[PDB]
């Protein structure tokens, strides 16, 4: 899965 | 709810403490309590809400993926499926709680672009998480709900925010992920990431050093995805 915005 | 007797300011203070203690379930419960006080949230408060639930659901999603992978390799008794279902239901419940807070009544009271875009982005993200685990009759509607929320957020951000605004950038990053991972639209994903990157690059000259650091961080995440997808 591709990375979304991290925290 | 259970936080009904605690002062709003105490809930926010305790959310910050829970963040420091890496107690994200507590953090989320404190922020839910704060939202349920009925007042609008500040920028800092919106970010506390986001951090808390992203950490909670992030753990759940990671567990679901581990279990789903095992289940698929098994296809043995019903246990793997049962436990995957248990984690799935708990994840769905967290998503439903967040969606509930946005609908009752964060989005309807959010008039400024920064707040309204932030909440619609969150709405897109949590429908996206629901989509990741959906299989039944409502899967297409779930995907469309994510899409609709992200699209409204994008339309406002394009009208009201500069191309370097971190919220605008993070929204584009996550909508591009939606297209690639959920909507089976890799070309749309790539286009959105590249147009967002390029328009931001051209506006960096307007920024302070601190703003520049924020914007370029998110731009690098866009670039990282483009590198992975091409
Ligand atoms: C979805 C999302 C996007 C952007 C950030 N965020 C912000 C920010 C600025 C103004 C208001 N809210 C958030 N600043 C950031 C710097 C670095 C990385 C991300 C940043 C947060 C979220 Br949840």
């Amino acid at each position: 899965r591709t990375p979304s915005l991290p925290t | 709810g259970a936080m009904g007797s605690m002062e709003r300011a105490s809930l926010i203070q305790k959310a910050k403490l829970a963040e420091q203690a890496e107690r994200y379930e507590d953090m989320a419960a404190f922020m839910k309590g704060a939202v349920e006080k009925g007042e609008e949230l500040s920028c800092e408060e919106r970010n506390l809400l986001s951090v808390a639930y992203k950490n909670v659901v992030g753990g759940q999603r990671a567990a679901w993926r581990v279990l789903s992978s095992i289940e698929q390799k098994s296809n043995k008794g019903p246990e793997v499926r049962e436990y995957r279902e248990k984690v799935e239901t708990e994840l769905q419940g967290v998503c439903d709680t967040v969606l509930g807070l946005l609908d009752s009544h964060l989005i309807k009271e959010a008039g400024d672009a920064e707040s309204r875009v932030f909440y619609l982005k969150m709405k897109g993200d949590y429908y996206r998480y629901l989509a990741e685990v959906a299989t039944g009759d409502d899967k297409k509607r779930i995907i469309d709900s994510a899409r609709s929320a992200y699209q409204e957020a994008m339309d406002i951000s394009k009208k009201e925010m500069p191309p370097t605004n971190p919220i605008r950038l993070g929204l584009a990053l996550n909508f591009s992920v939606f297209h690639y991972e959920i909507a089976n639209s890799p070309e749309e994903a790539i286009s959105l990431a590249k147009t967002t990157f390029d328009e931001a690059m051209a506006d960096l000259h307007t920024l302070s050093e601190d703003s520049y650091k924020d914007s370029t961080l998110i731009m690098q995440l866009l670039r990282d995805n483009l590198t992975l997808w091409t």
